[PDB]
RNA sequence: AAGCUCGUAUCAGUUUUAUGAGGUAAAGCGAAUGAUUAGAGGUUCCGGGGUCGAAAUGACCUUGACCUAUUCUCAAACUUUAAAUAUGUAAGAAGUCCUUGUUACUUAAUUGAACGUGGACAUUUGAAUGAAGAGCUUUUAGUGGGCCAUUUUUGGUAAGC
RNA sequence: GAGAACAGAAAUCUCCAGUAGAACAAAAGGGUAAAAGCCCCCUUGAUUUUGAUUUUCAGUGUGAAUACAAACCAUGAAAGU
RNA sequence: GGUUGCGGCCAUAUCUACCAGAAAGCACCGUUUCCCGUCCGAUCAACUGUAGUUAAGCUGGUAAGAGCCUGACCGAGUAGUGUAGUGGGUGACCAUACGCGAAACUCAGGUGCUGCAAUCU
């Protein structure tokens, strides 16, 4: 019941906007470069959370399309020992550590700028080495996530800063920030990094309500991983990332063309004009 | 009273377009302007800051200065009996390249290609352009082609 | 007339002089805009003697914040200029 | 089909249209507080009509929304007032249903003569699971037509539970 | 007028190739926007501009607040598409290409930017036609009441207005 | 447009449709939709030093405006502004 | 070839009505101790991929659909317009010569195209 004049005069918005994925008021401030640099691409750490998966990328800008420099996902963590809970706050920290140690390897700034290793959860950012090359500067891109303190997003940022990447950030949206005094609690922040907020809740739900301890946390009981060993999972996991962040891919099966030979069967094809004209004739 | 404001008589010239309202697309910002490039000026209606005056709509200049958001463009404007050399600072939304210059830079590469190729053969460089020549003599075919006779038509109203 | 400011009257103290309009009732008046959250009370003689009671809205010229640029007003004695001139009762 | 295409009782919006503001408005707020168990929010006027006696931004009316399992129990207590009987009206074309009562002392807790007598508007919304897609932020879309709720589907639902009549 | 530096300099009230900008003529009203001439009622759905008031439950006068029902019109101050004439720039030596020098700018980075060394490309060196030379400088007289014609027009009944 | 006690032409509440038919201190013309409108949170960059540039232009003034540089700050998680 | 993340160009991509979708990815979905935010864990926060589903989203198809985009001995070399005449006409305005030359309409065809990184019978 829309008039012909209504569809005649209609500013159809851009393709990424009516699908609802990209803010274009934010993108203009992230993409543009100070024009006296003439070529220098501005690299954006894109951290996107779907459910049951974490996506982290390092991309640049070009008029043809964005160019991916390096990327890692949450489902690569079972290679590094983290099986269950690969979408919590702590696995988000491990993924940001993974992209940083990977992008410093393929670029060349690998041996220097190791970042912090004895991680205690205190706000500091990487410093430039005296009489050496400057560290690699990557800005954060959040998309459409509402910015609240204690989020999963800044955990992926903290893994990027500890890996050695230069990410400009404040200490106020980390968890444990106090409202009245403007300080951060480094002891309480260190809890969230190694899965303390989950392993604490494995205690209270155990004795009080056994009915949900079978339904929830079922992968923990299947492999028999108790609450106090959860902190020892991530500690071995971060050192596993420092060893070999090399990104070997998988085989997937025989080839690629067998995948295309399947997917042709289930999509429908367009009718021709004369086959259409035969249907109008009947 | 008269009216000589900074944006007078610009009702239809600073309008945006039909079905092109809204924010600008991101290949406007990603293009690169080096010093000396030939640019064209078309004022964007939505971005009010750094905006060219109504004279310079449609002119063509040379970039001498590059800064954070803007570029410096020189325009030759006549006044009286003399050209002056006036300078502007336009943000990058209002500016765009000139394709007449861009076709020149790829014709020089073709002109350098033909000279180097003809030197391997050794004669007849033949590099200048020539305008349209009067055509040569040729033979038309009436084979399967009888010349059709026409005649002027009489007058009818059919109004 | 476009410079009138709403005032709210607290009480009326008449001095008993009266030509034809119940002269010189010392009206204790406060601003409409400052009655809510402030404690600021003005104190002024005015010809609006009998027609004014407690809690009435009156209009007035407010000299204490106005920078006039007359040479006649500049050629005065400032410490004899009142802060409030009550003009008319509203409603 | 059947398997997930199911109705539910998403929110219940209590309303009390108080005529003019004052302490009588705040005594109406304590009614909804002891009823819904939550702190009610207050609404301001949009315009000045002056035939009803109201002015703009006056905090004229209160309302409180109840979600979850507690919304069904207040809904059951309201239908007992009108004996599970509704008109041919009261069912919107979108599929939602609402009804207004008066004299809230007939149901509920007590009389309590200090607080007075008040009449409520009950309004109930209905949807299916999967209605998040219109409310969410990222990748916002609209629900397809066969999944939408209708007037005819709600009355067919409302007859089945609670044994009620749309008799008019 | 006095000349000065130089004498093929690259300029030109012009065209062509290429590429910009514009919103008038014409089109459109079954694409948005759209007047006109008139104008009857409904008494706190307002008072706006007044005026008189020992006050406000306060009066009197007026434009009315309100069009409460439909009814046509097209367009200097209405618009999707859009000429003709007129208009901006480019057609190389102050250029292009290899190569590596400079720095306190810039880059994660001898990455970029800008200006250069050394090497290569000359008589078709990068469209047409013309060039009583090209370029710069000093100094001063007169003038600062205009008028007419084809075309486009505004005020006006029209005018040697 | 369809629904809800008193409640009607107009109070408050709910859903669907809604390219701006609203709003943006004011004249008109532009401009703008995860904003340049509405509602919250924090702040004084409405500051210091002087040059270049645009508009009316004699390329003088005056007013208004644009883009920088050196300082010092505001805000934001940040790009930036 | 199908998905997802990030885009480029911004309706051949939108709008309305019905249908189909293995695999995996998405998406609905389950809970409220913690960081956190609301009248309301609906929105955002966190927690589990667990109890369950392709019903929606999403993608693909169909329609002598509405819209939109290309064309054409379509309309039309018509409307307008640059120069020329001691051309016509009381005029209004109209023919000619050398030139440039549209719009609505009519018909025919079309219904997104692609860059990077990953993953899928």
């Amino acid at each position: 019941a829309k008039s012909s004049a209504y569809s005649s005069r209609f500013q159809t918005p851009f393709r990424r906007r009516r699908e609802g994925k990209t803010d274009y008021y934010q993108r203009k401030r992230l993409v543009t470069q100070h024009k006296a640099k003439y070529n220098t691409p501005k690299y954006r750490l894109v951290v996107r959370f779907t459910n049951k998966d974490i996506i982290c990328q390092i991309i640049s800008s070009t008029i043809t399309g964005d160019v991916v420099l390096a990327a890692a996902y949450s489902h690569e963590l079972p290679r590094y020992g983290i099986t269950h809970g690969l979408t919590n706050w702590a696995a988000a920290y491990a993924t940001g550590l993974l992209i940083a140690r990977r992008t410093l390897q393929k670029l060349g700034l690998d041996e220097t700028y190791k970042g912090v290793e004895e991680v205690e959860g205190e706000y500091e950012l990487t410093e430039a080495v005296e009489d050496g090359p400057r560290p690699f500067k990557v800005f954060l891109d959040i998309g459409l996530q509402r910015t609240t303190t204690g989020a999963r997003v800044f955990g992926a940022l903290k893994g990027a800063s500890d890996g050695g990447l230069y990410v400009p950030h404040s200490e106020n949206r980390f968890p444990g920030w106090d409202f009245e005094t403007e300080e951060i609690d480094p002891e309480l922040l260190r809890s969230y990094i190694f899965g303390g907020h989950v392993s604490q809740y494995m205690e209270e739900l155990a004795d009080d309500d056994e009915e949900r301890f079978s339904e929830l946390f079922k992968g923990y009981l299947a492999d028999d991983i108790d609450a106090d060993s959860l902190e020892d999972i991530y500690t071995s996991a971060h050192e596993a990332i420092r060893a070999d962040p090399a990104f070997k891919p998988t085989e997937k099966k025989f080839t690629k063309e067998q995948y295309a030979a399947e997917s042709k069967k289930y999509r429908q094809t367009k009718l021709s004009k004369e086959e259409r004209a035969a249907r109008v004739a009947a | 009273g008269k009216s000589h404001g900074y944006r007078s008589r610009t009702r239809y010239m600073f309008q945006r377009d039909f079905r092109k309202h809204g924010a600008v697309h991101l290949s406007t910002y990603l293009k690169v302007y080096k010093v000396g490039d030939i640019v064209d000026i078309k004022a964007n209606g939505s971005i009010q800051k750094g905006m060219p005056h109504k004279f310079y709509q449609g002119k063509t200049g040379v970039v001498y200065n590059v800064t954070k958001s803007s570029v410096g463009v020189i325009i030759n404007k006549m006044v009286g009996n003399r050209y002056l050399e006036k300078r502007l600072n336009l943000r990058v939304e209002h500016i765009k390249h000139s394709k007449c210059r861009q076709e020149f830079l790829e014709r020089v590469k073709a002109n350098a290609a033909k000279r180097a190729e003809a030197k391997a053969q050794g004669v007849a460089v033949q590099l200048k352009r020539q305008p349209a020549q009067p055509r040569e003599s040729r033979i038309v075919s009436t084979e399967g082609n009888v010349p059709q006779t026409l005649a002027p038509v009489p007058y009818e109203t059919f109004i | 007339v476009t410079q009138l400011v709403e005032f709210i009257v607290l009480d009326v103290d008449s001095t008993g002089i009266s030509r034809g309009n119940r002269v010189l009732a010392d009206i204790t008046v406060a601003r409409t805009s400052d009655l809510g959250v402030n404690d600021q009370v003005y104190y002024v003689r005015s010809h609006l003697g009998g027609i004014c009671h407690a809690g009435d809205s009156v209009m007035g010229y407010f000299i204490a914040n106005s920078n006039y640029n007359s040479d006649l007003f500049d050629g005065l004695n400032i410490d004899y200029v009142p802060d409030v001139v009550l003009v008319k009762k509203l409603y | 089909q059947n398997p997930m295409r199911d109705l539910k009782i998403e929110k219940l919006v209590l309303n009390i249209s108080v005529g003019e503001s004052g302490d009588r408005l705040t005594r109406a707020s304590k009614v909804l507080e002891q009823l819904s168990g939550q702190t009610p929010v207050q609404s301001k006027a949009r315009y000045t009509v002056r035939t009803f006696g109201i002015r703009r931004n006056e905090k004229i009316a209160v309302h409180v929304t109840v979600r979850g399992p507690k919304a069904e129990e207040i809904l059951e207590r309201g239908l007992k007032v009108k004996e599970y009987q509704l008109r041919d009206r009261n069912f919107s074309a979108t599929g939602n249903f609402g009804f207004g009562i008066d004299e809230h002392i007939d149901l509920g807790i007590k009389y309590d003569p200090s607080i007075g007598i008040f009449g409520m508007d009950f309004y109930v919304v209905m949807n299916r699971p999967g209605a998040r897609v219109t409310r969410r932020k990222r990748c916002k879309g609209t629900v397809g037509n066969s999944h939408k709720t209708t007037k005819e589907d709600t009355v067919s639902w409302f007859k089945q539970k609670y044994d009620a009549d749309v008799l008019d």
